[PDB]
RNA sequence: GUGGGAGAGGGUGGUGGAAUUCCCGGAGUAGCGGUGAAAUGCGCAGAUACCGGGAGGAACGCCGAUGGCGAAGGCAGCCACCUGGUCCACCCGUGACGCUGAGGCGCGAAAGCGUGGGGAGCAAACCGGAUUAGAUACCCGGGUAGUCCACGCCCUAAACGAUGCGCGCUAGGUCUCUGGGUCUCCUGGGGGCCGAAGCUAACGCGUUAAGCGCGCCGCCUGGGGAGUACGGCCGCAAGGC
């Protein structure tokens, strides 16, 4: 109980898992869920449907606050990150606008060997 | 294919070298704050070349981007 | 660096006559500025190595140059040499 | 003696009299150093590309002055000093290189 | 010499924004993470995901190119200073002052060594989880030296074009970088490709020769034993020649 009725919902994509968190307008968060939140827990976390889920869950979990209208944050490449997008827009809340911010270094800190090579 | 019209042909005379110029300059960032390619810019090599150190300044002195955020997907 | 001004003084300085710009003496000279004003900055700069080659480079051309006006004329040598005060 | 341009980007909340304080503390360096403004372009303010000391705007000199370059970093670190100073770039004046002329 | 030019060539200082980690505040709740699948691991002392702030280290996205610079190693955010090389035009000056270069000397990726400093991320060793017939491995969670800086050592390499340097001579086509011009195009320097003659065992090379020639240096002489032993020289050591 706080009603927004109008917020941001960030997708974390990831090729293990989706997560998505839906806040009011300054970006904190009013309820969240993932994979794992659903019944989901080994690989099947990242699966396309998985996302799906969640993102389902956490937008009821939201409408619950009279959220209604909320703008799309996108990160990462994960699997099931289009079907994240895809049920937020059939989630009965308005999806107000899409919009990908994965972070991306201008080259920093080396990455894990198994994140190695170029060009 | 980077179809479409050039950066330079849409554009009259100017100070490849004017850090300042945030309205020409702007020009030829991508969607993104990202500096375009000579294939979209239109520019030659050595044209190309002074502006990427131009744009760099106006980054710097907070005229131009570094990077913005995709709209819309 | 090396303004058109001292570079034109030492030249006029040096040369053997009027308009000379590149008798044996004339570069000798010049060289010389260009290896004493590279040799101070090493001292500061001493990991600069790269300019450095550019510095055994001169003074090799240097001694060509020394090397052959002693050998044609052993007295503008010992002349240009103490006038740029070399040798040892 | 080289033409350089002392860019700078003054704090957007400045009033009319804090402004004319800091500006003229420029004046001043300037001067302790070789400075030979040739000329000034207080363009006053702009909305920045991004945050600059939390700020979405600044407010932007310049001058196109002349100095013994020996000095150069030695002054513009100077005048970075001040805390309304968010910005000191300068550059070696060039000939400007035009182009789709 | 004079007048012009392009460049991540080198050294010094300063500085910018993105990201990772950590700490502080808010909000928020049951997981996160990871894999072929898992587990270790981390989370109700509240993590993951999100917003705000702060600290710090290392590296510089797009530009970026088959691109440019350098003698090689190698060199990429931006600004300033200090400094090397090189190219073009003018035919102005010197008047063969040239080429090569045993020994010497300097430089010389990475890892490694010494002293002091720094330490975000990464990560030999090592500590765990998996896997497997085993798994002193590959995969996963951790993590020390180190990777970074100063100073001094070390001197190696698939240090490669596996192609020593200079010079003259012998069709072109085409793309490209950078100058000069009466700017289709001409002329010079550099980077690619295909190819005349010619060369080559073949592959290929072919005005950036592996062609035709001259000068000088270095090197080779079947494989293994062996880059070993001995001697010497060098190095703190590892070890190098
Ligand atoms: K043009
Ligand atoms: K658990
Ligand atoms: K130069
Ligand atoms: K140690
Ligand atoms: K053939
Ligand atoms: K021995
Ligand atoms: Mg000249
Ligand atoms: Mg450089
Ligand atoms: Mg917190
Ligand atoms: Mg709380
Ligand atoms: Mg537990
Ligand atoms: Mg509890
Ligand atoms: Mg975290
Ligand atoms: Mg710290
Ligand atoms: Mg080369
Ligand atoms: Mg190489
Ligand atoms: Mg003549
Ligand atoms: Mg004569
Ligand atoms: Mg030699
Ligand atoms: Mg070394
Ligand atoms: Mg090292
Ligand atoms: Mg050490
Ligand atoms: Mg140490
Ligand atoms: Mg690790
Ligand atoms: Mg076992
Ligand atoms: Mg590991
Ligand atoms: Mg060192
Ligand atoms: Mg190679
Ligand atoms: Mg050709
Ligand atoms: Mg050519
Ligand atoms: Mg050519
Ligand atoms: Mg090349
Ligand atoms: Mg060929
Ligand atoms: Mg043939
Ligand atoms: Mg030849
Ligand atoms: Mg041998
Ligand atoms: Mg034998
Ligand atoms: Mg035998
Ligand atoms: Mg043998
Ligand atoms: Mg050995």
């Amino acid at each position: 109980k706080r009603q927004v009725a109008s917020g941001r919902a960030y997708i974390h994509a990831s090729y293990n898992n989706t997560i998505v968190t839906i806040t009011d307008p300054d970006g904190n968060p009013i309820t969240w869920s993932s994979g794992g939140v659903i019944g989901y827990k080994g690989s099947r976390k990242g699966t396309p449907y998985a996302a799906q889920l969640a993102a389902l869950d956490a937008a009821k979990k939201a409408m619950a606050y009279g959220m209604q209208s909320v703008d799309v944050i996108v990160r990462g490449t994960g699997a099931g990150r289009e079907q994240a997008i895809r049920a937020l827009q059939a989630s009965g809340l308005q999806v107000k606008s899409i919009v990908d911010d994965t972070p991306v270094p201008h080259n920093g800190c080396r990455p894990k060997k198994k994140f190695r090579k170029a060009s | 294919p980077s179809r479409k019209a050039k950066v330079k042909a849409t554009l009259g005379e100017f100070d490849l070298r004017d850090y300042r110029n945030v309205e020409v300059l702007k020009r030829f960032l991508s969607e993104t704050g990202k500096i375009l390619p000579r294939r979209r810019t239109g520019l030659s090599a050595k044209e190309q070349r002074i502006l990427a150190k131009t744009i760099k300044r106006a980054r710097i002195l907070g005229l131009l981007p570094f990077t913005e955020k995709l709209v819309r997907k | 660096p090396i303004t058109k001004e001292e570079k034109q003084k030492v030249i006029q300085e040096f040369a053997r006559f009027p308009g000379d710009t590149g008798s044996t003496e004339v570069q000798v000279a010049l060289l010389t500025l260009r290896i004493n004003r590279l040799s101070e900055h090493l001292k500061v700069h001493k990991k600069d190595h790269h300019s450095h080659r550019g510095l055994l480079m001169m003074v090799g051309q240097r001694r060509r140059l020394l090397r052959y006006l002693q050998r044609e004329d052993p007295e503008r040598y010992r002349a240009l040499i103490e006038k740029l005060g070399i040798r040892g | 003696m080289r033409r350089y341009e002392v860019n700078i980007v003054l704090n957007p909340n400045l009033d009319q009299s804090q402004l004319a304080l800091e500006k003229e503390i420029i004046q001043r360096a300037l001067e302790n150093y070789g400075a030979r403004v040739e000329k000034v372009e207080e363009l006053g303010l702009r909305r920045l590309a991004y945050p600059i000391a939390k700020d979405p705007q600044g407010y932007f000199l310049w001058y196109q002055v002349e100095m013994p370059e020996d000095r150069v970093n030695d002054l513009a670190r100077e005048l970075r000093i001040r805390d309304n100073v968010r910005r000191v770039m300068v550059v070696k004046s060039q000939e400007p290189f035009l182009a789709n002329a």
